[PDB]
Order: C-alpha cells, then structure tokens, then sequence
C-alpha cells in the first residue's frame, strides 16, 4: 500500500532501541502518503534510514531529534500538510541532533555526533506551523535557506526559530550554485526557488518565464500547466487529477432534492477520492471514511460482512463505553469503581488500560489493588475496538485467561499512534484468548515479559490485515527454554498454532470437539455418553436412548431419534417412565396413562371424571 | 417413513347409513391414529384420537376401531355436516403422515339445477370485450355439460368452467361458464344462448337472449 | 381462549423469498410444539417442519429441508418460518399446528392458514359488473342478482355482501383460471320478489395483493 | 466542548452581500452536514440550508435558491455562508446548527450573528421627559419616565442617577420605526413625597455613536 | 409545506402542576416530531425526537407522545426552570419547517393594573413630532389587551405596545403603549386615553392628562 500512518509519540523515548528500528523499518517500508506524523527521535550512528527514500508527502508533521547519524536522506519529500503541529507551532522540527557536549573526545579523523548537513532538494512547500533548528553542533548551511519560499502563503505562521552555533569550518556553497543558498557542497543541491521568481500572483512556477505559472491548485512545482500536471494535488486527488472536492455520491433534483444513486460517488480518506473506503474505517452517509459514528448513528454489520454507521429510528442501542472514548475519557484505568459499568458488556468501544496501580493500589483514590477475583465483568465481551494495554496481571491468575469470548480488536485507536497491544512488565506464561480471530490494524508489542512463551507460535499473519502490521519480540523469556521446557501446542493443534498450554487452545484441530477440547474421536458406538456428530461436534444423545453399540444409538438431539427406547415409548418419544396423561391444556393429572407390554406408553381405557378413589393394578383411577 | 394407504374417497351415502372408512400404514402403528376432519376452505380439527378415544364437542355418533394395521373410522348415522376431507394420520415417527382423504359426498335425490343467464353490462361492453355467464347451481350429481350457441352454433375452445364444492346442506353443487369474447367479433350476431344437459335434466334445457336490447 | 394467528401470506415470485409468522394468544408456548404444515391445493395436506420452543430444537421434511427454515421466541411467545428459494410447487395454504403438551399429540389446535402464490405474475386489480335483476333471469318470486369480478390475481378475492351481515341465498363461486391468467367470480345472491325496490344491495369486493377495495350497487 | 462560534455578522445595505463565517470547533468537521437556521425578530424559527463538507453539496429552501450560497474550507474548520442578493426581510439572527442524523433536528447552536439589513446610517439618540404632574400619578406611588427615540444601532442603555435608582423602573424593548431606526420607554415609580425633593436623572448612553446625555425630568411647573 | 402548528398560544401555570402542549401536522407523519425548548435570549436545546424519547441529558420531568397527525407535551412536575418557549418541528419530508410557539408562566394572583398617562413632552413639539405615552404597571395576566380610545372612536397603525417578560420577583406584567402622530396632528383633538380590557379592577378605567398645569 502507498499510504501508510505514522507514530505518535513527540519526545518520550523508545520502548526498546532494538525494537524501535524495526518499527521505523515496518511502517515506513515503501510508503509514499504518510497519514499522521512522521517521528524520528534516538537513532543511533550508521543508521539505515534506506526506506525513507520514496517518501513523497507527510499529513502531519516532521519531527527529528538527539541524532548521532551524519545525513537522513529525505530527497523525495515535496509537501508538509501541518494538520496536528508539535508544540502547536511547528511542522518541521529538528533540534538536539549532535552530541551531548560532554566529554566525548572524538578520537583522530573520527566523525562528531551530529547530522553534517540537511539534504532535502525537492521539500518546497509547507502548509502550516513553522521551522525549529536548534542545538546542533555538526549542523551547516542551514542558515543560507530562504525559508519564505518554501512556507505557503496562506501559512501566515512564517515563524522561524533558526540557531547557527557550530564546531567546523563549513566549506563555502559550490559556485554551481546560484544565490548562494545551498543544502549541500554537492552541485545538485542548490536550492530550487518557486515562490520567489515566478510571475505576477503565481503561487508556484516551473522558472522565471511568465508561461510557467502552475495551475491554481497544485502545490509546488509542475511538469506542466493543466491540474493533472501537479507535483501535488493541493486538496484533493481524484484518479490522479487535482481536484477541490471529490465527487458527491448522490444526486438530488432540484425540486424535491430525493436521493438517487451516483455511480462516479466518491468518498473521502485524507486528500484522497477512493471509491470504497478501506478495510478497518467506517464509512458515513455524508460520504467520509471515519473511525467513530457520530451521533444517533450505530455500527452496523452489512451484507457484504462490511461495517458502516446507519441511522436508528428509535434511541440507539445501551453501548458499553470502555475508557478514553465518550465520557471515560481521560480516565486513565479501571478501577473497583467504573469495573461495575462492565457488567454484561458483551461489545465495548473504546480501549481497556491497566497501569500497574489497578493492581497495585492508590491511597490517595482510596483504591485497592482490584482483586483477580474481580475480573468476571469481562466475561461476555466479544468485540473491542480500540487498544487493549496490559501493565499489571495478578500472580493468582498465570496468564490472561479471563477474555476466553474477545473476538476482535480493532486497532482505531492505537496506544502511541502505533501499537494496538503491549505486554510490559507483566510476569505471565501465555494468553490463552482462544477466540481471538482478528487484529484490525496496528502493530503488536509484547514487551518485557520474562516468563511468557508463546510468541513464536501464535498464528501471526491469519490475524492481520495490511502488509505494514508487524510484530515485535523484546525482552521475552527465551525461546530456547521455551522448547526445553516444552512451552508449546500439542498434537492436535493444526500447523501449530495456538495461544499457551495444553490441548484448550487451538485456533483449529483435525479432529471434533465436545465444547471447549479438541476431541480424539467422538462417542457414536463406543463411549461413556453416547455422542453423534455435527460441524465436527459430539453432541450428547439423549438420556432415554439405549445405549446399542454396534448400532446407531440416536440420531440426533430429541427423544425421538433413538434407536430403541430404553425404558418406554410414549410416541414419538422415548421415556424413562410412561408419564400420566393428562385430559386437558390447562394443568391436570388424572393419570389415565399406562406402559404397555413392549413399553407402548397406552392410555387408560378407565375413565374417572369424578377422581375415582380406586386405582386400577396398572395404575388408572378405577371406576367405583 | 411410513404409508397409509386410504379406503376409496366415493362415499356417496344418504343419512342414517352406516359409513365405513378404511386406513392402512405400511408397517406397524399401534394405535397411534388420530382422524381429522376437514371441510375445504376451512381448518381441519382433531376428532377421534389414539384410534379409541372420541374427542370433546365430538357427537357420540362417530366411532372408531382397530384391528391389525387396519383402523376404520365408523359413522353410525351420517349427517349433513358429516361432510368434508378425512385423514387417518399416523405419528409413530418422527415425520407424521397423513392419508389421500376421503371425500365424503351425500348420496341425495338428484336435483334438478336452477339456470340463469348474464350478459355483459353497459359498462362491461365499454370495458372493450363481453362475457357471457351462465349460471346453474344446486344440480345433483356433479355430471352436466353446458354449451354455448352463437347464431346457434356450436362454440368450443373458447368457454371455460368452474363448480362449487359440494354444499353442506343441499350437498349439490354449482356450475359458472364464461365465454369471453372480444367485441370486434361480439357484434357479429345478435342473439346468444347456452344449453345445459344434466342427468337430473328431462330435456336439455336453453337460455337465449337477442343482444344490444337492453 | 385457545388462538393461533397466522400471518405473511400473498403473492411472490419464484426464486423469492418469504416469512411466515405464528402467534399463540390464550396460551403459552413455553411448553409444547410447533408444527408447520402445508396444504397442496387439490392434495392432501403434508407435513412440513416440527420446532420446540422452549430449547428451540427443529426438524425438517426431507424434501423442503435445506431451504427452509424456522425459529420461535418465548419472549414474544410466537414462531416463523423463514422460506427461501420458493419453487413453483410450494403454491400452497400453509398452516400452523400445536400439540397437547404431553400424554396428547393429536394436531388439536390448528392454525387459519394463508396462501401463497408462485408463478411470476403480475397482480392486476379487480374489475366489478353489477348483474342486475332483468326481465328474463327471475325465478318466480325468488329474484337473482349478483355482482361479476373479473380479472384478478393472485387469489383470493373477498366478496362480502351487507357486509356479511346477511347471508340468506348467498352462493359464492371458487375462482377459475382463464386463458389470460387471470380469475373471476360471480358472487351471486337471490332475494324475496318483494324485496327488491324497498333496500337496494351493495357488493364489496376485496383484492388485498392489489389492495383494491371497490363498492358497487344491484339496482334495476 | 462543541461549540459554533459564528461571526461577520454586520450591518449590510439592502441588497447586499455578506460572507457569514461558522467557526467550528469540538468536533470532527467532516462527519456532520451543518445548517444554517435564522431565526428573524420576535418570530418563530426557519430553515435556510444545509451542506455537506466533503461534497460541498447545499440544500436549501426553493425561497433562497437562487440567492444564498454555502462554501466549506475544510483546512480551517470553517463554513462560508456567502449571502447575496438581500432585502428588507432579511435582519435574523443565524443560528449555525449540526444535524446530528443527516435528517435535519439539530442539537449544538452557535449564539448568532444579528445580520441586520436596512439603509440607515449610524445615527444619534434623541432624549425626550416624562415628568410626572401631582395628578399625573395614582397614590403614594409616582411615575417618570423618560422616551430614548429615533436611533437605529443597537443598543441603547438608560439608566437613573447613574443607577441610584434601581427600584420599580421598567424598560421597555426597543421598537422599530418607520426606517430602522428605534425607540423604547424607560419609566420608574418612586415614592410620592420624593418628588419634591429628590432629584432625578436620565442617562442615556450610545456607543456606536459614542455619546452620552444626561437629562432632567422632574416635573416643570407640573 | 406542511404547516405544523400547536395549541395553546399561552400556557399560564404555577409550579408543581400537570400542562399540556398540543402540536397538529398539516399532513401524516409517522414519526418526524422534533420538540424543542428556547429561553428567552439563547440558543434553542434539542428535547424530545420521535415525538416519544427524550433527548440525552433533558430532564425527566415531562416527556412528548403521540404519532401520524397528533403530539403531546405533558409537563408532571413544573419548576421555575422550565418557564420557557416551545416548538415541534416535522422532520420528514420537503423541507423541513417548525411549530410557531408556546409560552409557559407561572400563575399568580389577578391583580388589576396600575394604569398611568403622559401628554406629548414639549420638546418634541419643538422637534414637529408627538407621542402619547399609556403605562400600565404590575397586573396579571399577559390577557389584559389595551383599546386606545381617541376621542368617541378609536384608529390604528399608530399604536406600538411594548411589553417587558415575566418580572422575577413580583412576576406580573408591565406593560406601555406608544401612539405616534405628527406635530400637526397633536392639535386635532384633546380626549386621549387607554382602556384596559382586564379582569382585575370591575370596569375600565379612564386616566386624565395634565394640559393645562404642566
Ligand atoms: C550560540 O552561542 C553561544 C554558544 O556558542 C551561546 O551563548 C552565547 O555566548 C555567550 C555565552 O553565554 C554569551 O555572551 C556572554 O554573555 C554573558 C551573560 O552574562 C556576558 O556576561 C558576557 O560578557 C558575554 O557577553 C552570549 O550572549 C550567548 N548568546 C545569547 C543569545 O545569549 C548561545 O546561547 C548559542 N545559541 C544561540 C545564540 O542561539
Ligand atoms: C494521484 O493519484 C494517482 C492515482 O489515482 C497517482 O498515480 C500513481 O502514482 C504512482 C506514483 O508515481 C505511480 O506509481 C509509479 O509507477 C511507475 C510506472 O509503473 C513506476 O516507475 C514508479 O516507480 C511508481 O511505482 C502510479 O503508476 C500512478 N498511477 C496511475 C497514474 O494510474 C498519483 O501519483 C497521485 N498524485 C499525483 C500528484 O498525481
Ligand atoms: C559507521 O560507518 C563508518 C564509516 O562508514 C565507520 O567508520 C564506523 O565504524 C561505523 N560505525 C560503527 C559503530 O561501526
Ligand atoms: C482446519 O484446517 C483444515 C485444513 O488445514 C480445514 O479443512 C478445516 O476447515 C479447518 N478447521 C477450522 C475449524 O478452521
Ligand atoms: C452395549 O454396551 C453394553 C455395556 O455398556 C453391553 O452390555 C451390551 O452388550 C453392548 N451391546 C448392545 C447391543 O447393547
């Protein structure tokens, strides 16, 4: 896919260095629309930074920080929209990027820590906030920038905060270069002006002829003067035309404005016009791909297996909210007080966080550690959407086995931008979520756990949706011991998958089940109950079924079905003992019912209205 | 799955007599038989159960016996309303199965039907095509042919019939014939008949009429 | 008292599909059966599907199992069967069906039936002719009118006459396929030669698939 | 916290053009149609349009079809209300609304921006006495008032000694007159053996005209 | 154009009491009401949708029914919060209008009007205007309509009546009337007055102006 999201995490420092790479790596492989913000912070000397090549557009924003690599290549970079900006004020931040300025004594011909010099020879245009370069002793060239060329005009913020303290004699601007403002020493890298040389009103030109003037909805640059011939589309990009609205998906006449179809409808997702909205969003009767129905609009489950919100008549259905979502919203845990809303929530909206102080207690909210006993209000749940954030689990409970019925997760809403779980600081041994079955979007961390196995045999890629989900291992306890150990499926979990110990889980197996266990072999002839089969399942006979092996006991669930009743027929059905009928609809024994000889569940021939006292030898009410 | 196998559905019998219906299943039933009554148009309602057993509301006139995997279902003295569709169901599976009923007529005097004849109204012919009706009712037996004359002439492949049930009292029935003609070639002729020929019918008996005179 | 409402017949079109819903008033059905059962016309009727309610266990005929279906709810104290892929064959007045709870398994309290119609058709409202007393359709001191339906389908069409509130002589006829696919009556009445003149007679025909209610006087 | 902050709302000749701004904030913009409603003086509410952002689609009543405009700028939150083509019974207050189904009941309200459409200028208020008489007045209880007329900005504020005299004094809402400028009373009931005494005074303060008057009503030779 | 109107025009009542707010649609809906609450300055709130539930938040203390072409809001338990303007709204079909209005005030004693009259101030005799000023304070209810009475007859197109909301402590209902002439018109006739058609004081009153002395 070319359109990836990015991390949303400003200064707080990586969860792992190790994992952190490899998170970069997985979510900016190949994309070239990076929705959200764009982040590097810790990256540490001899960085790749080979996957940011064909990066083209950033919807956020650009953050860089306490950098030891001498040169990020970011060519390919041509517009910064600033929909969210760092600190409110800024869409290009890079600041702290060399070293620390303590001790550090550079041996002879050794390269100091920070970047050499900025290299961006196709960046020239930014939709709002502004620029922050400070604090970078290894820096040069970046104060020979005319900055006020790549700003846009309506980004009024023009505001710069530009240092220029460095350590090194910086060599003076190739004379290839013209105007004396260059990113680099190399000859390609004088700086491409479009705002300042071009004709009378033209927001952006190709040179200084008054015939380059783009067309008036591109955004920097273009190869010709027609909209399809943008660099980049300004607001939208229709089926590669630059466009200021995508198509409405339904026409109205101009009498009544009743609603009909429109083929060539379509709807919104970022500054883009798709035709269908993509996998995990919603999309809204007002046309936009979202992730949160508005108002008075519910999730509902479409034809074609999509979601999409629609409209109810009578009040919405009672959705169990979980946390951060409508009214839980900074809330940051469960605790005692808000577990009781969670009772019967078979769908919760929203995440479900657990800092370590659910299970360790706050003295000043007066609340205990919960107790693992108090977990039975997430019993019924069957779909979260949102993240799920694990930081404390009772030692009581050696894994989490309590969502035994959780069937989605959706990653809407993901813990730093980036992460739909996490498995920090816990002491577990695996999960045992034997019904988890799909994983919308974002990657999975499990993290800093030192008795945990079963991250090396969970069905990873059945379970994911986009090729830029991964799965990170950190801190885990060893797989080596794992297997030692044994810390694996058994025999008839299928392809060897499952979620932790014994034969409960197992994503799938060859052979029946009787409820929650993968069976050897139902029970038909031979076996304690007797059992027939169905979708793979041993279902129980009935009790007054003889069991007849070498014959087919029952043939499914009623009475009806069996081969032979073991004790009386009352037909169509097999009972234990031949029941005393009754006269009428309304509740009244007069017994008139007798077994016959081959067990013919017969009425009485006597009959009684008057409730005869004598009872007749097989049991009727005997006429005085 | 098990069979029953019905007595012959021609029951024609007057009131009072003795009427006999027989019921065979194909293998063993016990006496696991109800008989149901049901008259067309209308819902059937259990009326003998467990082969023995009359049901409530039931008169003390219908009987019921068993014998073997033959049950016969007995009227001691027949009744005007005693007529309808009979069915000898069987439950002794798990798919209950019923029978072919036994249509159960009323062997009465042959009734002579009455006739009538409908040509199309004013608004009718400026519907854009006539139908001619003609009518019996009340005609025992069922047998009756009916003939439409156009300038009296035979008119075949174009008349179409229907007849009523037989009825609950009279136990008769009623004939429609419609002939259906387009008005271009309604107005060829000016006079339209039909005749009925009836085993109650001495005579065939003819209704003519000239057209267009009111 | 004991009831049974049934309720979802009318006109479809093959390869359709078409709810059939059941509710128990005067009883309730928390602890007996449900079957439903067909009625082939000129056939004798068939046995359909059983489904018990309190556990919700079902068992279908052979020969409609697989597209059919059924359910019940408690709550709401009712059942339906759910018919997909309707064939030709399935024209038929389906009827629901109860049991008598234990020791007592004959059908004892049966549904009303309602029809249904498949054979890809359209539905044409009812055209009324008011066949008025002439001078040669009397019999003697007993006059006959009536009131000719013609063109109509699906059936059934309902004909009441003085809204059913009389019922002296009155003869309605089953409905007769023509050449064009289409049915007619000719609800007929006869009436006292000194009748008429005094109180006019009104026919209402009923053709609810076309929702088609029209009133018409007899009147010379 | 959803709120609508609508603004340009000004005086605009009749006839005219204006471009009315509903600033949103507190939700997502691009998920909910938003109406404009106006609202005129003392009369019960209207429905002037609708639009869908991501369109930008209107839908409007047939009254205005050919004379109001609606535009979206997504990148700033806000919505264009570009009214055009005015007359006399224009002067609402315009109430920005979210549809909260795309099925036209609103919930969330912006406070209005009074639109008022007349060709009279900035004018200065005129101060006229209602000084009371000793048979003016009904027992121990006496009625001054004093008449603010002919000024069309709103507002206007009176008040009594510089507000010494808080006690039983009624004012009035403005009326308009025959142009748009306004009038209104402001009368206060005192104790009858104050009015020999007691002095009372009128203050009458315009700042669109940035004037103030102060006048004097007791009785003169009443 | 469906005219949604509603009854009654006003709904004077105490706290702690049980009203009735009647909305009729021109044509049937099945359920489009929208009812909604205005104070008297501010942006209408959003209270009942589908004519039946209550929106999120609104108090409990009265809910709407009704369905097609009839709707109710019945108040159990008024509270000095609740004194406030209201309207339905069709939601269902082109395009879209709303009710016309209903107030709600507290009931209180009957009290009758105290009725004060001004002549024309000099200065705007001097200025080629006239104003004839009519006050009536402290009465109850809004009911009490003014007929300004000019000489034996009575005219209109000049007479502007200003009437201030519902008073916080007292709650009655100030009230003046304007009557505008020109400078000339002043000198036409003398018999100026305001009568008050009111049930509090038995019969109007009549007020004298002060001509002479002032
Ligand atoms: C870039 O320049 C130096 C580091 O290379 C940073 O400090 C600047 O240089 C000296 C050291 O603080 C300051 O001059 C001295 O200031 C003290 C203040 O009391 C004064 O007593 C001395 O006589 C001498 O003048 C200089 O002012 C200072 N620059 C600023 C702007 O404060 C500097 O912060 C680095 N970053 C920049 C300029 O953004
Ligand atoms: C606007 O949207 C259109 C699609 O609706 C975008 O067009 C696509 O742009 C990509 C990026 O250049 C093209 O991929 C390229 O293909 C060439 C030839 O196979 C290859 O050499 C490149 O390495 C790259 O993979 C893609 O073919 C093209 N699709 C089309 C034209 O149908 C367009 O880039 C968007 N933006 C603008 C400003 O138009
Ligand atoms: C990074 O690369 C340079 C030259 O490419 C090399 O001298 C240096 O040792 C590398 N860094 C590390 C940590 O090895
Ligand atoms: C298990 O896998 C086999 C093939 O690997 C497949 O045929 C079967 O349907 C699967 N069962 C389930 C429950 O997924
Ligand atoms: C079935 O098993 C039982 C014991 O469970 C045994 O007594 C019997 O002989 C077996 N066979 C038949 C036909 O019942």
């Amino acid at each position: 896919t070319q359109v990836c999201t990015g991390t949303d995490m400003k200064l707080r420092l990586p969860a792992s260095p190790e994992t952190h790479l490899d998170m970069l790596r997985h979510l900016y492989q190949g994309c070239q629309v990076v929705q959200g913000n764009l982040e590097l912070t810790y990256l540490p000397t001899n960085a790749s930074l080979s996957f940011l090549q064909d990066i083209q557009e950033v919807q956020g924003y650009v953050l860089i920080a306490h950098n030891q690599v001498r040169q990020v290549p970011l060519q390919r970079l041509r517009i910064v929209r600033g929909t969210q900006l760092f600190e409110d004020n800024y869409a290009l931040a890079v600041l702290d990027n060399g070293d620390p300025l303590n001790n550090t004594t550079p041996v002879t011909g050794a390269s100091p820590g920070g970047l050499r010099e900025l290299q961006l020879r196709s960046l020239t245009e930014i939709l709002k906030g502004g620029v922050l370069i400070q604090r970078n002793p290894q820096l040069c060239y970046q104060d020979t920038i005319l900055w006020k060329d790549i700003f846009h005009k309506n980004n009024q913020l023009a505001l710069t905060l530009i240092d220029t303290n460095r350590s090194r004699a910086c060599h003076p601007c190739s004379p290839m270069c013209k105007g004396s403002r260059c990113w680099g020493e190399s000859s390609e890298d004088c700086q491409s002006l479009t705002r300042t040389v071009c004709a009378g009103g033209c927001a952006r030109c190709k040179g200084p002829l008054p015939t380059d003037c783009c067309h008036e909805q591109c955004a920097a640059g273009c190869t010709g003067p027609k909209h399809s011939d943008c660099l980049a589309c300004l607001h939208f990009n229709h089926s590669g035309i630059c466009e200021l609205h995508c198509p409405a998906l339904v026409t109205y006449n101009t009498d009544t404005f009743e609603s009909m179809p429109n083929p060539e409808g379509r709807y919104t997702f970022g500054a883009s016009c798709v035709t269908a909205c993509p996998y995990n969003y919603l999309s809204t009767d007002v046309g936009s791909c979202t992730l949160v129905c508005p108002l008075h609009n519910q999730e509902v489950t479409a034809e074609d297996g999509t979601q999409r919100c629609e409209k109810c008549s009578k009040p919405c259905a009672r959705v169990c909210y979980g946390l951060g979502m409508e009214h839980l919203r900074e809330v940051r845990a469960v605790t005692s007080a808000n577990i009781q809303e969670f009772a019967g929530c078979k769908k919760i909206f929203g995440s479900l966080a657990f800092l370590p102080e659910s299970f360790d207690g706050d003295p000043a909210s007066n609340t205990a550690p919960l107790q693992p006993e108090q977990l039975q209000v997430f019993e019924t749940l069957e779909e979260i959407t949102g993240y799920l954030y694990i930081s404390a689990w009772p030692d009581s409970l050696p894994d989490l086995s309590v969502f035994q019925n959780l069937q989605v997760i959706r990653g809407r809403i993901l813990h730093n931008g980036a992460y739909s779980l996490t498995l920090q600081g816990l002491g577990i041994s695996w999960l045992g979520l034997r019904s988890l079955r799909e994983l919308g979007s974002g990657l999975a961390l499990i993290h800093h756990n030192t008795h945990l196995c079963f991250v090396h045999t969970v069905p990873w890629d059945q379970l994911f949706r986009n090729p830029h989900q991964a799965l990170l291992h950190t801190a885990n306890r060893p797989e080596d011991e794992c297997v030692g150990e044994g810390l694996a499926c058994h025999q008839l979990c299928a392809r060897g998958h499952c979620w932790g110990p014994g034969p409960t889980q197992c994503v799938n197996c060859s052979q029946f089940l009787r409820g929650q266990e993968c069976v050897e072999e139902c029970r038909v002839l031979q076996g304690l109950p007797r059992e027939y089969v169905n979708a793979r399942h041993c279902l129980p006979c009935h009790p007054e079924c003889q069991p007849q092996n070498g014959s087919v006991t029952c043939f499914g669930p009623e009475a009806d079905q069996c081969v032979a009743c073991a004790h009386y027929k009352d037909p169509p059905f097999c009972v234990a003992r031949c029941p005393s009928g009754v006269k009428p609809d309304l509740s009244y024994m007069p017994i008139w019912k007798f077994p016959d000889e081959e067990g013919a569940c017969q009425p009485c021939p006597i009959n009684c209205t008057h409730s005869c006292v004598d009872l007749d030898d097989k049991g009727c009410p005997a006429e005085q | 799955d098990i069979q029953m196998t019905q007595s012959p559905s021609s029951l024609s019998a007057s009131v009072g007599d003795r009427v006999t219906i027989t019921c065979r299943a194909s293998q063993d039933v016990n006496t696991a038989v109800a008989w149901y009554q049901q008259k067309p148009g209308k819902a059937p309602k259990l009326l003998i159960y467990s082969a023995s057993f009359l049901y409530s509301g039931v008169p003390s006139r219908f009987s019921g016996s068993r014998s073997g995997t033959d049950f016969t279902l007995t009227i001691s003295s027949l009744q005007p309303e005693d007529f309808a569709t009979y069915y000898c169901q069987q439950h002794y599976t798990t798919p209950p199965t019923f029978g072919q009923g036994t249509k159960v007529e009323i062997k009465r005097t042959v009734a002579a039907p009455s006739v009538f004849i409908f040509p199309p109204s004013d608004e009718q012919l400026k519907s854009g095509t006539a139908s001619v009706v003609c009518l019996l009712n009340n005609f025992y037996p069922r047998e009756a042919k009916v003939q439409w004359k156009v300038d009296n002439a035979l008119q075949s492949g174009n008349s179409q019939e229907s007849v009523t049930e037989q009825d609950s009292k009279d136990s008769t029935y009623s004939l429609s014939s419609t002939l259906t003609l387009s008005k271009a070639d309604y107005e060829k002729h000016k006079v339209y008949a039909c005749e009925v020929t009836h085993q109650g019918l001495s005579s065939p008996v003819t209704k003519s009429f000239n057209r267009g005179e009111c | 008292e004991v009831q049974l409402v049934e309720s979802g017949g009318g006109l479809v079109q093959p390869g359709g599909s078409l709810r059939l819903s059941c509710a128990a008033s005067g009883f309730n059905i928390k602890d007996t059966y449900i079957h439903w059962v067909r009625q082939a016309p000129g056939k004798g009727l068939e046995w359909v599907a059983r489904i018990y309610p309190t556990n919700g266990y079902t068992r279908y005929a052979d020969s409609v199992k697989g597209r059919f279906t059924i359910s019940a709810d408690t709550s709401k104290n009712t059942a339906y069967l759910q018919m997909n892929s309707l064939r030709a064959e399935d024209t038929a007045v389906y009827y629901c069906s109860r049991w008598g709870g234990d020791g007592f398994y004959a059908m004892d309290y049966w549904g009303q039936g309602t029809l249904v119609t498949v054979s890809s058709a359209s539905t044409k409202g009812p055209s009324v002719f008011p066949l008025a007393p002439s001078s040669k359709s009397t019999s003697g001191g007993t006059a006959a009118l009536g009131c000719l339906v013609k063109d109509y389908f699906p059936e059934p069409v309902t004909v009441s006459w003085n809204s059913g509130a009389l019922t002296s002589g009155v003869h309605t006829f089953p409905a007769v396929l023509q050449s064009s696919g289409l049915y007619s009556l000719s609800s007929v009445v006869t009436v006292p030669s000194s009748s008429l003149g005094t109180q006019t007679y009104i026919c209402n025909v009923n053709h609810k698939p076309s929702n088609t209610k029209v009133d018409k006087k007899v009147e010379p």
